[PDB]
């Protein structure tokens, strides 16, 4: 057994899809050799390490093993830390080629406290010489303000869905699996941006049921089926979508916030309706929600979204 | 690139244990004369120059001039390998990103083989011209040190004057004051143990304790240190080797 | 080399003609550290013509990266000094305090003694400057860092320099007094525009001045923030990585987005897409700018007041979602719904042509002196609280009018004899100068009193600060 | 003198109740051997841990005690324990033993950001000689990393056959009796929790055990569990429907005041009631949701009590106009 | 019923500061044969196990075998109250829940008497699997403990390989590297100088620096240690003992 997602992970910096003007700066970058320190952030499950690994190979050919210190949250990133180890790193003599430097990985940079975070100002602005940083984090919020202003700050936009549908496609040709259309689509609408997430659920439903298809992701997704919300969404008597919830989705077993964020994702999908009703029911749907994280996650809250859902509807 | 082979191995960890408290990373010059190495403190306040000739090595071929940036922790982490009878065997090739440390024993093959990876140091490599210092003495290490272990639990500054053929080191702190006075003499019997002074002017100079006890530490490499006090010039404290010397550059407190 | 190095290092000041704004500071700083020499003669008692005779050390403070250490390294060497720098990066502990650098408080440099003592040009040569930099970001490692460094403050021996980003905060308390503490400020823009126009026209490439302007905006000051940005390089690149939020601003304002022949062509998985495009400038921007527009979309009987009314409705409620998020980050499944009820909901109800132009948001800067405004007035609480016995909320609210009647009213009628009267008055209370221009500061509404302290003649004000350095009563303990 | 909890614990697959598709593909994974990461998670008192624990006794049998790491909830929560207990144990071999380890933690969903991708990078490391099979509440607590690198299970709560069975074996190893309606009762009471059905008879038992062989009425559960009666939430709901304002304000009063009841079950079991009536207008429905439902989330938040159930009051007299 | 006599009193003193630190609470079991005891780690990776007959004893007496189960930190500070001339002496009776412990010099009536306290948590597990090692070999306890504890410094992780009559250690760190390479060759001179190999199939793998660490705290026993190597099998360290042995088990990492 292998994941899919570790076996056809990107190498090359051409390789990832998704961004394109960010890409094709770390490919001049990576070309030039002048390379700055640089935070990338952006949403889970996008591409930002990957980018970052790649980048690092080929900036640094048969050297990746000498010249770059990759720090992830598995190792000790505290202040002792910062200040032994890190300072002893870019400190180090290496011959490089002209254009190229040693590199420092720190991966999700928010998890490391602010007084770690305030040790390695000095030490990455005496030694620009030899050494550039290069923090990965989802968050640059919690990336103190000399960091933020020291370092270009890189955005990775969320994947859109012919992007997401060519790398499917793509895996789907280098692995000689049967697939439909119906089941793409279901994958497209699960993975709401998350290629690794994509990735994995595909694979699992090829090992599982073999055929992808929309009747088995959304079995092995274990959440409720999108035809089924929206027919609770769009009912026309508020009892069928008050029987519907009760019948079908609480018997089951089926968690709130999944119920919530189930029918957040089909209404955002909804092209039938106008813009503005797709807007307020998100508006309520959003506010049930937020009732539910607050504590109360009761069947009645899910009722009352689903009579004003139908209040509005009419 | 070079190939140095020390007679013993513990000189070089002496060497390197000699200063390794004043001084965390150092430029190790290496010509074909020998070793030269200089660093100024963290602080700078006390600059450290060590010197040792051809003389001290066995075998020595440096056949270009070079510079080695390396630590004193690492090296005195792998310098306490050793056992006493090995041969350190140091070496370094073209375009050094690190040096090799070997040790070899004389009657058994146990050879063990370290490496070290050298740091980068900007060279701020600056001369040193002599002077003609006004007091130029000479004692054993042995009473010196046993003199700043004394006086340094006083007090932070420790008083040389230098008068009229006397030696006078003074301490004055918070629970009391502490005072040593030295007359030189010479001893046919121990030649070990003898005061030497030639004075020009009385001298007045005020130092550290910290830098003092760190400086008493270089008492095992010989036994007499020689002192040369000037009036405006940073004391000079020398620690003679059988091919060099190590020097400690300190510089006196304010009125 | 000449290629390899960052643009920060490279164009970095070299003399004190280049440090683009904040001449005032780096000016009194200049002259505090060059007559240095003349205080300590004096024992530190005879403030002479500034005021700036009894500080031991200095303090340099302000937004970050603005010139404070670029500026204390460029004075302490152009005077001919020794530089003895400590940082964050090491361990600055009590009993590494003590050990290290109190040893080397008053000795004379090595380095500076055998570098050049023989032609003369100084003095001063041997003597230490010792900065300590980021003195704000001691961690919880340096045990007794800050009690320590105000106690070098004093006895010491050698100028030292201090340098904090954040002076008003409480932990940088024990500065209160022993110390001379200049501001440095966000540089105008004409002063950052210029040194762009010089670095770009060494690097041989031309922008235009509205990209310059905007991305000034952007970086709200930080010089180095711009360099590095400028160091990415023109519309893809000002459109697709620089000023992304101005771009989302513009597209999710659009008119024709809305209409159903748009929106079927531009779905609202677009638009929440465009949010997440960068989710943490779109909601300010859309405030911003989401009353500026002359709509397209009213429905049949809407005027533009009750949808501005809803659209800034919704815009409460986005507010009130986002600070549950933040609250607490492991919500981050909430982020879909701020999309909606912060981003796209207002600008669909107010979409339509833009008026003029886009416009950064404002909210930063007024947060920022916000901030800095409620620090000072913490300090004046902290200094006026044992003869008020009111609420540091109560104090701004009623006693500070009264004040301006007490403190700088006699000065516009009476001239610049009554400089004793307020002496005694401002005494009664522990006040000083600085908390002197502190409360002046304050005063919104018709009685702004920032064009009425310039007005008044220089020599009342000079007067007034060298009778003030005479006599103190500032111990209450 | 062990709890019942503990005591009717399952010992093997074959004694966990109602779980019947999630125990077929894991004896599939078992007797296959391809073993992958799990993730366990469900409503509290469902046999999550029961399951596993069973299942790596099976694998293990004596050995178990040795390849086994059950870890907790925060236990002093440092980043220390994910970063050297967990990281030793999957990079270390084991002794005089063939396979790979298997570390379990308990209630894993009360870690923080950092804790999940310190536990995601372990996971993603020594993935080739360790499988991991970690427990939780709530599957949206989790990092969707951590979750997609695992395989997911959900064990939906137990039903009726499964409950009346465990009832039937707890009757065979215990002197007891239980009257038909007592069951009944407990069943929809527990809502699928064998835990809380394991508290509440034992309790129960040691409340009547003066013979040994006392009938368990209803009354005495309802009292042990704290849960309202039926006849006393019908007899409210008639009162509130019916009677004028100071006669349904008092038996309101006196119904949560004479027996210990809280606002909260008061409103479930009262909308779980008019559920099922035949309402005439649907605008009576709407309104008597949405105020219900504002009225629960103020009381979540503890309000003035007696204003609330005015306020309930008012609700459901006002809804009931169309 | 139990009485064991020792004949000197730092045997069981450096017996127990063999394997102080891997473990804190270990079970003694007594039997006609001798005293057995074996304990893992908290972590499960090293296993001690010591065998003690009847031989470096002077008067031991037992009917049946027995359990101890006893906490090493307060027997090691008990023990460490008796001086070097005594003679430590262990007796026990029935319903044993108390072990009592004596020291005696004959020519200084000190009567020096210690009761304890036992523990009860027992999990033995006791198996020998494998008598055929693809690499053995014995060298003296003091050069292999300063080699381990020389290159404990540069790395966590100790990599040793047996090739063609070549033992090889080595450590790549971040600090630098570090290679010993040692060859066999038997002493006529003195024997306690010899290094003893034999291979079978060669060998290669790592372990961690802190077990050998605490493994090597062992070497007070003997003056020469043996160490068993044999891929995908636990390593074997080995003190032998006038009557008996100390022996860690050990497994490799990746
Ligand atoms: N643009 C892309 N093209 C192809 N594969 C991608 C792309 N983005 C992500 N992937 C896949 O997703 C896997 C995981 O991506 P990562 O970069 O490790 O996630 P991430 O960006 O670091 O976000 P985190 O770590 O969850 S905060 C990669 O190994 C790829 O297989
Ligand atoms: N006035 C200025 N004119 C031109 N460049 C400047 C100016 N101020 C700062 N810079 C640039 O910013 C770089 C470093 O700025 P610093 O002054 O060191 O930052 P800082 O003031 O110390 O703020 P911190 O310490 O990061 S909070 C310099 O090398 C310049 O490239
Ligand atoms: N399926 C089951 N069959 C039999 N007894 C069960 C079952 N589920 C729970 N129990 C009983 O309830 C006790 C608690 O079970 P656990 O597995 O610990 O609960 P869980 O489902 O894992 O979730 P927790 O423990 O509340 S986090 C067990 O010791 C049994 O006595
Ligand atoms: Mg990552
Ligand atoms: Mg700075
Ligand atoms: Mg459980």
């Amino acid at each position: 057994q292998l994941p899919w997602v570790e076996k056809y992970r990107p190498q090359v910096l051409s390789d990832i899809v998704g961004n394109k003007e960010t890409i094709d700066r770390l490919q001049q970058i990576a070309k030039d050799g002048n390379m700055p320190h640089m935070i990338i952030s952006g949403m889970p499950g996008i591409g930002k390490t990957t980018s970052v690994h790649c980048l690092a190979h080929e900036l640094l050919g048969r050297s990746y093993a000498d010249g770059v210190l990759e720090l992830n949250a598995s190792d000790d990133r505290g202040i002792d830390v910062v200040r032994n180890q890190i300072k002893h790193f870019a400190q180090k003599k290496l011959h490089l080629p002209p254009g190229k430097h040693k590199i420092v990985i720190l991966d999700e940079a928010d998890s490391m406290t602010a007084g770690a975070q305030q040790a390695l100002r000095r030490t990455m602005e005496l030694y620009s010489n030899s050494t550039r940083f290069a923090f990965a984090c989802n968050q640059s919020n919690k990336i103190i303000e000399p960091l933020q202003s020291r370092c270009a700050i890189l955005r990775y936009s969320k994947l859109s869905d012919e992007d997401v549908l060519k790398r499917l496609l793509q895996i789907i040709k280098l692995e000689d699996v049967k697939y439909t259309n119906d089941g793409l689509e279901a994958i497209i609408f699960t993975a709401e941006g998350d290629m690794r997430q994509a990735i994995n659920n595909l694979q699992s439903t090829v090992a599982g049921h073999g055929l992808v298809n929309a009747d088995n992701v959304f079995k092995i997704v274990d959440s409720p089926h999108p035809l089924i919300v929206k027919k609770m969404l769009l009912a026309s008597n508020l009892e069928d979508s008050i029987q519907i919830l009760r019948t079908d989705l609480w018997k089951k077993g089926y968690s709130s916030i999944d119920i919530v964020t189930t029918s957040f994702r089909v209404t955002k999908n909804l092209a039938q309706v106008k813009e503005s009703v797709r807007l307020e029911m998100i508006k309520e749907i959003g506010l049930t929600h937020m009732r539910i994280l607050e504590g109360v996650g009761t069947y009645l809250q899910l009722a009352s979204m689903l009579a004003k859902i139908h209040k509005l509807n009419n | 690139m070079l190939e140095a082979k020390f007679e013993e191995a513990s000189l070089f960890k002496r060497i390197i244990d000699g200063f390794k408290d004043c001084v965390q990373l150092v430029n190790f010059q290496c010509k074909e004369d020998g070793i030269i190495a200089q660093a100024v403190d963290d602080s700078r306040v006390l600059l450290v120059s060590l010197e040792i000739g051809v003389e001290a090595f066995q075998e020595y071929r440096c056949d270009h001039p070079v510079t080695l940036g390396m630590d004193l922790t690492s090296l005195s982490k792998i310098l306490r390998c050793g056992n006493n009878t090995d041969t350190l065997t140091l070496i370094a090739d073209n375009t050094p990103d690190s040096i090799i440390l070997l040790f070899e024993d004389t009657k058994k093959d146990r050879i063990a083989e370290y490496s070290l990876k050298l740091m980068d140091i900007d060279a701020d490599f600056l001369k040193i011209e002599e002077l003609q210092y006004d007091s130029t003495l000479s004692l054993p290490s042995s009473e010196f040190s046993k003199i700043v272990r004394d006086l340094s639990q006083l007090s932070d500054s420790i008083n040389i004057m230098i008068t009229k053929e006397t030696i006078k080191f003074v301490a004055d702190g918070d629970i009391g004051s502490g005072s040593v006075i030295i007359k030189p003499f010479v001893d046919m019997e121990h030649p070990e143990t003898s005061i030497k002074l030639e004075m020009d002017q009385p001298v007045d100079l005020t130092f550290g304790a910290k830098y003092l006890l760190d400086i008493i530490k270089g008492s095992s490499l010989s036994d007499r240190v020689g002192i040369r006090l000037s009036s405006e010039a940073p004391a000079l404290f020398q620690f003679d080797l059988k091919s060099g010397f190590l020097q400690f550059f300190l510089a006196p407190k304010f009125n | 080399r000449e290629e390899d190095k960052l643009w920060t290092v490279k164009y970095a000041p070299t003399n004190l003609q280049q440090v683009c704004g904040n001449k005032g500071s780096v000016m009194k700083l200049k002259n505090w550290l060059a007559n240095w020499e003349n205080s300590k003669k004096n024992s530190f008692k005879h403030a002479g013509k500034d005021g700036s005779g009894v500080f031991r050390a200095a303090m340099l403070y302000g937004p970050p990266g603005i010139g404070k250490t670029t500026a204390a390294h460029l004075v302490a060497q152009e005077l001919g000094y020794d530089i003895l720098e400590q940082n964050a990066s090491d361990v600055r502990s009590k009993t590494l305090l003590n050990a290290g650098v109190k040893n080397a408080l008053d000795n004379m440099s090595v380095v500076g003694y055998f570098k050049h003592n023989e032609e003369a040009q100084n003095l001063n040569g041997k003597h230490f400057v010792i900065i300590m930099d980021e003195v704000d970001g001691m961690s919880g490692g340096d045990r007794g860092g800050v009690g320590q460094l105000a106690q070098f403050c004093r006895k010491t021996s050698t100028p030292l320099i201090l340098i904090c980003n954040e002076r008003n905060l409480p932990k940088m308390r024990p500065f209160d007094r022993v110390c001379l503490d200049i501001q440095f400020r966000r540089p105008d823009a004409n002063s950052i525009k210029s040194r762009l126009m010089t670095i770009a026209i060494r690097e041989k490439f031309k922008l235009d001045p509205n990209v310059i302007d905007r991305l000034i905006q952007t970086t709200r000051g930080d010089i180095r923030q711009v360099i590095n940005l400028l160091s990415t390089i023109s519309k893809a690149w000002e459109k697709n990585i620089a000023l992304k939020p101005f771009d989302i601003a513009h597209k999710m304002l659009d008119g024709q987005i809305y209409s159903d022949i748009g929106s079927r062509n531009f779905t609202l998985n677009d638009k929440i897409a465009l949010y997440f495009d960068d989710f943490d400038f779109t909601p300010l921007m859309i405030q911003e700018n989401y009353l500026s527009t002359r709509p397209s979309v009213l429905k049949p009987g809407q005027s533009h007041l009750e949808a501005v009314a809803e659209a800034a409705n919704c815009i409460s409620l986005g507010d009130i979602v986002e600070k549950k998020i933040r609250s607490s980050e492991q919500l981050w499944s909430l982020l879909p719904l701020h999309a909606v009820l912060s981003s796209v909901y207002p600008a669909s109800k107010v979409a339509g042509h833009m008026a003029g132009r886009i416009n950064f948001t404002a909210w930063l800067g007024q947060n920022s002196k916000s901030a800095k405004y409620y620090r000072l007035l913490q300090e004046i609480h902290y200094h006026t609280r044992l003869g008020t016995s009111t609420d540091k909320i109560g104090l701004r609210l009623d006693y500070l009018p009264t004040f301006r009647k007490r403190l700088l009213d006699p000065f516009l009628k009476q001239g610049a004899d009554a400089i004793s009267s307020v002496i005694e008055v401002m005494d009664d209370y522990y006040l000083t100068k600085e908390d002197w221009d502190s409360i002046m500061e304050f005063f919104v509404g018709p009685d702004v009193t920032t064009a009425i302290i310039k007005k008044i003649p220089a020599t009342v004000k000079s007067g007034f600060t060298r009778k003030y350095n005479s006599m103190t009563h500032p111990v209450a303990i | 003198n062990l709890p019942w909890v503990e005591k009717y614990r399952p010992e093997t697959l074959d004694e966990v109740y109602g779980q019947n598709e999630v125990i077929t593909t894991v004896r599939k994974f078992v007797d296959e051997g391809k073993l992958p990461h799990l993730l366990f998670y469900g409503p509290p008192g469902t046999g999550k841990t029961s399951t596993i624990v069973a299942l790596a006794r099976e694998i293990y049998g004596k050995n178990y005690s040795n390849m086994v790491l059950e870890l907790n909830a925060s236990d002093d929560r440092g980043i220390d324990v994910v970063r050297n207990q967990i990281k030793d144990f999957a990079s270390t071999r084991q002794i005089f033993s063939k396979g790979f380890k298997l570390i379990i933690l308990d209630e894993a969903d009360a870690m923080t950001n950092a804790a999940q991708n310190a536990l995601r990078r372990v996971i993603e490391r020594y993935t080739k000689n360790t499988r991991f099979c970690v427990l939780a509440n709530y599957a949206h607590k989790l990092t969707p990393a951590l979750l997609s690198r695992c395989t997911r299970f959900r064990f939906q709560p137990l039903p009726q056959e499964a409950i009346e069975r465990r009832i039937a074996n707890v009757l065979v190893h215990e002197k007891l009796k239980l009257s038909p309606n007592a069951e009944k009762a407990l069943i929809e009471l527990s809502n699928g929790d064998m835990r809380r059905v394991l508290n509440v008879l034992q309790s129960c038992k040691a409340t009547l055990d003066n013979p040994d062989e006392d009938e368990i009425s209803d009354d005495v559960i309802y009292e042990c569990c704290g849960a309202p009666r039926p006849s006393d939430l019908k007899a409210v709901l008639k009162s509130i429907l019916e009677d004028d304002w100071g006669t349904a304000h008092y038996t309101l009063n006196k119904v949560r005041s004479a027996k210990g009841l809280a606002l909260i079950d008061l409103i479930e079991g009262i909308v779980k009631i008019l559920e099922d009536y035949e309402l005439q207008n649907e605008e009576t429905r709407v309104h008597l949701l949405t105020k219900l439902a504002d009225i629960e989330y103020s009381i979540s938040k503890g309000g003035n009590d007696q204003i609330q159930g005015s306020a309930v009051i008012g609700a459901i007299k006002a809804s009931f106009e169309n």
